[PDB]
């Protein structure tokens, strides 16, 4: 995985990132939309919950993720 | 060089502004862009040959579109011109004459008004103007009119005490003003191109003239209205 | 400030989901900012009824139902 | 007034914008009002009587 | 080819948004506004919609230069080759535009210019019919005459929200040369009237009721649009209320940082003057005569407005144009007038009564929709029909009704006999008929195959049942306020 | 203001889904929306975490309990982000 | 008229009891100060674990967060 | 800005703010117990309004249970954050 | 219509039979009367009783209970 | 007063980081917000007995954070004051 050594959430959005959720999921997909309040909106959000073995997987497409319930955020991949 | 404070200078020049590269394209002299007092000053100094009237309503039943439509009715507007006819039920018995109905008319609302109309155009027809202009010495007043009868910070444009800047008393005047003045840059024009005496005539016929006067108005309505209307 | 507008859900019942898969049945007396259900009390989840009148704090509803339509 | 104008005209002009002033922004008396109005209109001319 | 004109092409001028979202939003109901703009002639409607159209789309072919400049208006919403040379709207040629409101939401509006002009009312009757919002614009010169006060009473009558647009501004500040306090006093009569002509809903400049605009200057605004630009930056999040409720209604800053409700020692002005219209007024008056290097240093500083150095070139009244355009972004407060002042979509019921008959079993998914006028938009026949239930798609045969047959036909229920196709679909834009296949519930659309079926302002409807039929109800024939007797 | 706040609120009318803290997912068209996710729904297909799914008319939510949302992708288009 | 906070400043230098949420216990020591955030510091602080005062705290400074119910 | 932070520190003196402002002045190892079961003996250097403290002198005391073997385990840091929800209650050992 | 704190200003004067759920928790309940009112919802109540869950009458007096964690209310 | 100021005078530095439920972070301070939000760079993890999970770069949630292990050449006094 490659990345630019950068500064803020901002100046790296509409990149796919890998962002983690408190339920265990993990929501990954370009990143349209931040906020304040950390509220995001993934172009390509795919669900990807981690079951009780294997990894669960699931498409959604444009999604808004409620920022209280992140973990955290991660780059996964470029643009386009 | 007090009032005409900037143009006297330039303003008895072969050409008005060889150089003053700002204010001219150059020295091909095409085009031109003036500042606002300058302008004002022209504007003043204009006052004999200036076009002179804001109310746009003003010229109805005397617009071009008015002298097409007398032409193509015979219904000469007697301020203006009267050129020769386009071309070569209803009785009395029916009819009620309690409107006599004038040539005004049948021009005004031509499809109705004069019945078989050939070859006619739709006039404009238009809002009341009440462009209230200052005489001298003050600024924003009502006179000619009557009244109603009923976390530390300032508001937007702060530190500009002054509303008004000298100049625009004049600039508003200047806004007001029609096609010549309205604008502060402009292509140059032929001094033939330009048309000094088409804006009296064309305006209506001030005052009580001797009939010979009136006739040549009319004679140059008559040309106007012909080579406005043969579009070459 | 922003006022959640339950004037469409005022004086009707509803099936209030709040904290540990617990339900409330009972029509709306009236509400604040905070989502804070002002209602008239009814049975409780087989089925019983806690108090005559009864005021549900914002921060431990899950949701709220359209019970009456 | 017409005279106010004529020679006095600071002292008109504060009258006017005092009457005014005093117009709208007022519970003033109806034939009070009345007589303002009337005042105003008779400006619109200046007194041609 | 033709004299009096459209569009008739493919390329149509391409919009800012696209059409396939608006499209797409028009899908549903309670985000479809008809708001059939109304008012007195030569109010400057027509040319509110121009402005509102050429904000919308990106490049159109007949916005000339002169008009983009802003000497000319760009009349977008007179097509027909007479209302033109005439210079008068005469027929309903509104527009479908997907227009943003202040806060965040993707609205399409269907527009109506209608006439001014007190003869055509007839046609402003069908925009009133039409539309369930309506922008009445006032001219402050004029103020309210006779007309605008009637035009209210109709629409009051004719059970329609009112959304008002105190226009031409530019004529107070520049005609008339008024006084920011004169401005402000003019302003409250007006209202004042407003209020007065209508009995029930009070308007003014808070609750986002009244508009300020100046469509030759090519401006409106909401106080709410204006304080969220201006009054943002300065003013904490929550206390933005407050001073919009202040701003208008005599309340004067009192040089100090809570105002008080009566007179003030040391300034003299409203709040409403001192904290916009002095505002306007200073923008006016230095975009006329400021020293264009301090006007774009203002810009710069208090709007955070940047001027093109074209700009910095123009003739007075163009610049002073772009200069406003550049500090009120959009007609989007305009917008967000209209959405928050129709709110209520409870009145629907209420219009649907009045229009044809107090009834139920509507929404059972019979499409029906009152077929408003016959237009001949893109030179054609096309007939404007407003839907309110199901929806319609091309190349769908359906039951029309021309309201002659409304009242009788109404008698008779307490056999659907006449039928036609519906050829094409489109959406009216000012000059262009844009196709669409779908034709959704709420909303105003443009159909070929109807005209011939009827004389004027027909229904129609496509039941599934008879029992469905027995439960429907027919539109009553326009009452166009004006009766004509004017016999030739 | 809220971006994606701003998206939910012009997402109000199309078929939205919906999971919250319980992990119970929701379908259907959306009505109501403001700046604490206050959602409204019609038409809303109420499946709960073990699968159990419940139709019913409408629903009103808290935003505190709300996890994600799926709109559908005509807000990918217009008019929001530029 | 009997609110809680002016008890609450009526209960400043007397005994106190709080209990908490999750990973909780109850307490027994003589309330210091309090705050609008209803910050608690108390002296002689037994930590009754269900009733059960597993040790003697004494000088302590709990956190209004995890506060569940303050009593006599 | 300044105004609250002067009130502030005027709150702490005198509200239960004070303990373990004066447990950093005079600077002793105190124990705190937390959300996730950790008793923290360390030197406190830094106070604010939310009780976010860092920590000097590091050492955390808990138990990692799994197995039916209680292996009490525990560790030395030398600075560390500490957040504010985590605590429960602080206290200045005699 | 009755905003929460217009109906507690009922239960303020009223002081009449509450019965209190608590958050984060359906183990217990109480059960008393209402006393007090903030501008928060901490509420002091008198006469309060621990009354463990229908799944008895346990010792409790008078509490200034911390009303961010509170669920009912019920007078 | 803030230690806020102290959290953004701490740049460039490598730490560790625990969590809500206790997951070790071992990355340089690229930048904290103002609530906290742990922006990192060149970053690897560990969860609470488990095996590496070496990251490329996360900006995690700062309520998300519990407790930030600084490093070893670090003057505190010297940050605290102005
Ligand atoms: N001074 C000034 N004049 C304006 C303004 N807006 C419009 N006008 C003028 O008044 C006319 C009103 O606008 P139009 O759109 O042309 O008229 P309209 O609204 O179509 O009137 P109807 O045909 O009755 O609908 C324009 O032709 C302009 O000349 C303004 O803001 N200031």
């Amino acid at each position: 995985i490659q990345v630019a050594h950068s500064s803020r959430l901002a100046n790296l959005i509409d990149y796919k990132l890998r962002v983690l959720t408190q339920d265990g999921r993990v929501y990954i997909g370009q990143l349209m939309a931040f906020d304040k309040h950390m509220n995001l909106v993934l172009n390509e959000c795919i669900e990807e919950r981690v079951p009780k073995i294997k990894v669960e997987k699931r498409v959604l497409g444009l999604t808004i993720l409620r920022g209280e319930q992140i973990l955290s955020t991660v780059v996964e991949d470029k643009p386009l | 060089s007090q009032d005409d404070e900037y143009v006297k200078d330039w303003l008895y020049d072969s050409r008005p502004l060889e150089e003053d590269s700002k204010k001219v394209n150059g020295t091909s002299y095409k085009k031109w862009s003036f500042d606002l007092p300058e302008m004002s000053n022209l504007y003043r100094l204009s006052t004999p040959l200036r076009d002179e009237v804001t109310d746009k309503n003003y010229y109805y039943l005397f617009d071009k579109k008015s002298f097409f439509n007398g032409k193509a009715l015979n219904n000469a507007i007697p301020g203006g011109p009267k050129f020769e006819p386009l071309y070569p039920f209803n009785s009395i018995d029916r009819v009620i004459f309690r409107v006599p109905i004038r040539s005004e008319y049948k021009v005004a609302f031509p499809h109705l008004y004069n019945s078989r109309p050939r070859s006619v155009r739709i006039p404009w027809y238009n809002n009341p103007v009440s462009c209230i202009i200052q005489n001298d010495e003050e600024y924003d007043t009502p006179a000619l009119f009557f009244d109603p009868s009923l976390e530390d910070f300032a508001p937007l444009l702060a530190e500009e005490e002054e509303l008004i800047l000298p100049n625009t008393k004049d600039a508003m005047s200047l806004y007001h003003s029609p096609f010549p003045f309205n604008r502060t840059k402009g292509k140059m024009v032929r001094a033939q191109d330009v048309a000094l005496a088409k804006k009296w005539f064309l305006q209506h016929p001030d005052e009580e003239y001797p009939v010979k006067v009136k006739v040549s108005y009319q004679k140059l309505l008559k040309n106007y209205v012909l080579n406005e209307l043969h579009p070459t | 400030v922003s006022t959640p507008e339950l004037k469409k859900y005022m004086d009707k019942k509803i099936l209030l989901n709040i904290n540990g898969s617990r339900k409330v049945a009972g029509i709306l007396r009236g509400y604040d900012i905070f989502l804070n259900v002002v209602l008239d009390d009814a049975m409780e989840i087989n089925n019983h009824q806690l108090g005559l009148q009864t005021v549900i704090r914002g921060n431990s509803i899950i949701s709220l139902e359209a019970l009456d339509a | 007034g017409w005279k106010l104008a004529l020679v006095s005209k600071k002292t008109h002009d504060m009258i006017w914008e005092k009457l005014r002033y005093i117009l709208q922004t007022q519970e003033l008396s109806s034939t009070l009002r009345e007589s303002l109005e009337t005042l105003f209109e008779i400006r619109q001319k200046d007194y041609k009587s | 080819e033709h004299t009096i004109f459209t569009q008739l092409k493919k390329n149509i001028p391409k919009t800012r948004y696209n059409r396939d979202y608006m499209l797409s939003m028009a899908n549903i109901p309670e985000r479809i506004i008809n708001v059939g703009v109304i008012g007195p002639l030569h109010s400057g409607k027509t040319s509110l919609m121009d402005l509102l159209v050429i904000d919308s789309h990106k490049r159109i072919p007949d916005m000339s230069k002169n008009v983009e400049l802003g000497w000319k208006p760009l009349r977008y919403l007179d097509n027909l080759k007479q209302e033109i040379d005439r210079g008068l709207s005469i027929k309903l040629n509104g527009s479908t535009l997907l227009c943003t409101d202040l806060e965040s939401k993707s609205r399409m509006i269907n527009f109506l210019d209608a006439p001014g002009h007190v003869n055509f009312m007839d046609e402003t009757a069908v925009a009133l019919a039409a539309s369930d919002l309506v922008l009445i614009v006032i001219d402050v010169v004029e103020g309210v005459t006779f007309v605008v006060e009637q035009l209210i009473k109709q629409s009051i009558k004719n059970n329609v929200a009112m959304c008002f647009v105190i226009n031409k501004l530019d004529r107070l500040i520049l005609d008339l040369k008024l006084p920011p306090m004169d401005a402000y006093l003019k302003l409250n009569h007006i209202i004042a009237n407003i209020n007065s002509f209508t009995k029930g809903n009070v308007f003014s400049p808070i609750d986002n009721n009244i508009i300020f605009a100046s469509t030759k200057l090519g401006f409106t605004f909401t106080i709410k649009e204006f304080v969220s630009y201006y009054y943002a930056h300065s003013i904490p999040s929550s206390k933005i209320d407050d001073f919009t409720t202040r701003l208008w209604g005599s309340v004067y800053y009192h040089k100090g940082n809570f105002r008080t409700k009566p007179f003030e020692n040391v300034e003299k002005y409203p709040t409403f003057v001192e904290f916009i219209l002095i505002p306007l007024y200073k923008i006016f008056s230095y975009a006329l005569s400021m020293e264009k290097d301090k006007l774009k240093n203002l810009l710069r500083s208090n709007f955070r407005v940047n001027l093109s150095q074209e700009a910095l070139q123009y003739d007075p009244q163009p610049f002073l144009k772009h200069v406003l355009q550049l500090i009120f972004r959009q007609q989007t407060g305009l917008v967000d007038a209209i959405t928050r002042c129709y709110q209520p979509f409870e009145l629907f019921d209420n219009k649907t009564a009045h229009l044809s008959i107090p009834g139920k079993s509507t929404p059972e998914g019979t499409l029906w929709a009152h077929v408003l006028k016959t237009v001949d938009y893109g030179g054609a026949e096309w007939s404007l029909v407003r839907i309110y239930s199901g929806l319609l798609k091309r190349g769908d045969t359906v039951r029309i009704l021309d309201t002659s047959q409304s009242e009788s036909r109404q008698k008779r229920q307490l056999d659907e006999t006449p039928s036609c196709e519906v050829e094409e679909i489109g959406l009216l834009g000012g000059r262009y008929v844009y196709p669409v296949h779908e034709a959704h519930k709420g909303q105003i659309v443009l159909i070929k195959g109807i005209s011939s079926a009827y004389i004027k302002s027909a229904t129609l409807y496509s039941v599934k049942s008879k029992e469905d039929m027995k439960q429907l109800k027919f539109f009553k024939p326009l009452d166009y306020i004006t009766e004509a007797v004017f016999k030739i | 203001n809220g971006i994606p706040v701003k998206l939910l609120n012009e997402a109000q009318g199309h078929i939205v889904s919906l999971e919250l803290t319980t992990g119970a997912t929701y379908r259907g068209k959306l009505v109501e929306s403001e700046d604490s996710m206050n959602v409204q729904l019609r038409d809303v297909i109420a499946t709960e975490p073990q699968g159990a799914v419940t139709h019913m008319d409408q629903i009103f939510v808290r935003g505190s309990q709300i996890k994600f949302i799926v709109v559908p992708d005509l807000l990918k288009n217009a008019p929001l982000f530029k | 008229p009997v609110n809680p906070k002016p008890f609450l400043k009526g209960l400043v230098n007397h005994r106190v009891g709080v209990k908490l949420k999750f990973n909780s216990t109850e307490y027994r020591g003589t309330l210091v100060s309090t705050d609008n955030y209803f910050n608690l510091q108390l002296n002689e602080a037994e930590e009754f674990v269900a009733g059960v005062s597993h040790g003697t705290l004494g000088e302590i400074f709990i956190r209004c967060n995890n506060v569940l119910y303050i009593r006599e | 800005r300044a105004e609250l932070e002067e009130l502030e520190e005027f709150e702490f003196k005198h509200g239960p703010m004070s303990l373990i402002n004066d447990a950093m002045v005079t600077r002793t190892p105190v124990i705190i117990s937390l959300r996730n079961n950790h008793k923290i003996i360390a030197r406190v250097k830094a106070f604010d309004r939310h009780c976010n403290m860092v920590l000097e002198n590091v050492k955390e005391l808990w138990t990692e249970k799994k197995g039916k073997n209680v292996i009490n385990r525990e560790r030395f840091i030398s600075k560390l954050f500490l957040r504010g929800d985590s605590v429960i209650v602080v206290l200045k050992t005699p | 219509m009755v905003p929460p704190i217009n109906c507690i200003f009922n239960f303020l004067q009223q002081q009449t039979p509450v019965t209190i759920w608590l958050f984060e928790q359906i183990g217990i309940r109480i059960k008393g009367k209402i006393v007090g009112f903030d501008e928060f919802m901490n509420v002091v109540i008198d006469e309060a009783v621990e009354i463990p869950v229908n799944s008895k009458g346990t010792p409790l007096g008078k509490i200034l209970l911390k009303g961010d964690n509170i669920t009912l209310i019920t007078s | 007063m803030k230690l806020v100021n102290f959290l953004k005078k701490l740049r460039n530095e490598q730490v560790t980081i625990e969590l809500k439920n206790g997951t070790t972070v071992w990355g340089t301070l690229q930048s904290v917000s103002p609530q906290m939000n742990a922006i990192l760079t060149d970053v690897k993890l560990t969860l609470p007995s488990d095996n590496i999970a070496s990251l490329q770069y996360i900006n995690i949630r700062g309520n998300t954070i519990r407790q930030i292990i600084l490093p070893d050449s670090l003057n505190l006094d010297s940050l605290l004051v102005d």
